[PDB]
């Protein structure tokens, strides 16, 4: 669908890509600090949620626990991704890696949700992730990114889906 | 694919 980002997307300059790695790093310490804490857990979502009442009534702080513990998980295996590969995270469009965190971080998106959008993306969340093992590369994936040269490539290699 | 299965 977004092959508009596939159409225009740059290099990502050191400084770009520093900026998202830290947007991961932010992340993925909100995570821990969610299950990690219970007081920053009820405090999140009294100032996220539209309605903070039927949350904990309908979904509860229990489920909402369960995601952050595999969010925090998924968002350390991309980080080591990251390490262990410098050039995964070559163009702009990469930031779309983020696109798998942010419904459970950013606070305009979870204000806008309703209870039972939130109530299946937990669930959802809960069920493809753990049988995904997404960011897990293996010494095919490593070599390519290794030899990656330019925009170019990467774009059609993308372009293939 | 893992990644797109999901966007």
């Amino acid at each position: 669908k977004l092959i508009e980002s596939l159409q225009e997307n740059e290099l990502l300059n050191t400084d770009e890509k520093k900026k998202i790695i830290d947007q991961i790093k932010t992340m993925h310490d909100f995570f821990k600090q969610m299950h990690t804490n219970k007081g920053a857990l009820d405090k999140v979502l009294r100032n996220y949620m539209k309605d903070y009442r039927a949350v904990i009534k309908s979904i509860g702080v229990d489920k909402f626990k369960k995601v952050y513990r595999l969010l925090e998980s998924e968002t350390m295996e991309l980080l080591h991704a990251i390490a262990e590969n410098p050039n995964f995270l070559f163009s702009k469009f990469d930031r779309s890696i983020l696109g798998i965190f942010l419904p459970f971080f950013s606070k305009p998106i979870m204000f806008k949700m309703s209870i039972r959008e939130m109530d299946s993306q937990i669930e959802l969340y809960g069920t493809k992730l753990p049988l995904l093992k997404l960011f897990v590369m293996t010494d095919e994936e490593m070599n390519f990114y290794a030899n990656l040269k330019t925009i170019e490539q990467y774009n059609d290699y993308v372009r293939d889906l | 694919x893992x990644x797109x299965x999901m966007x």
